[PDB]
Formats: structure tokens, C-alpha cells, sequence
């Protein structure tokens, strides 16, 4: 007889941090 | 025989959100 | 007769990568 299936594999990796968001709007004129 | 190979690990874990935005351009003088 | 369990599987997936951040603030005034 066939031996029982081995166990699960390790979970996988993080993914990467998210992008940084755009630069913000320019300011108000003095 | 030898057993099956085991399944593959769970899926890895989410990056984080990224970073807020740089602040924008200082505005026009006054 | 049985034969031996099987070997670990392979490692899951990569987790999904982070979400981009917020649009930084507004520039400060002139």
C-alpha cells in the first residue's frame, strides 16, 4: 500500500510593502 | 511506495499599505 | 505492507503586495 500524502508545505513569504501615495496638491498663494 | 508529496503552504501574508504622500510645494508668496 | 508518508510539499504563494498610500497633504501656504 502507497504510504499517507506528506503535510503542507510552509506558508509562502510576505509580500512588499505598498508604493508610497503621489505628492500632495501645491500650497495656497500667500 | 512512498506517499504523495504534501500540498503547498497557505499563501504568504499582505504587505502593508504604503506610505502616505510627501507633503506638496510650497504655495506662491504673498 | 504499507510504505512511508510522503515528503512536505512546496512553499505557498507570495502574499499580495500592500495597497498604494494616501496622496500626501497640501503644500503650506505662501
Amino acid at each position: 500500500a502507497v504510504g499517507p500524502r506528506g503535510p503542507s508545505g510552509p506558508q509562502g513569504i510576505r509580500g512588499d510593502k505598498g508604493e508610497p501615495g503621489e505628492k500632495g496638491p501645491r500650497g495656497l498663494p500667500g | 511506495p512512498v506517499g504523495a508529496r504534501g500540498p503547498a503552504g497557505p499563501q504568504g501574508p499582505r504587505g502593508d499599505k504604503g506610505e502616505t504622500g510627501e507633503q506638496g510645494d510650497r504655495g506662491i508668496k504673498g
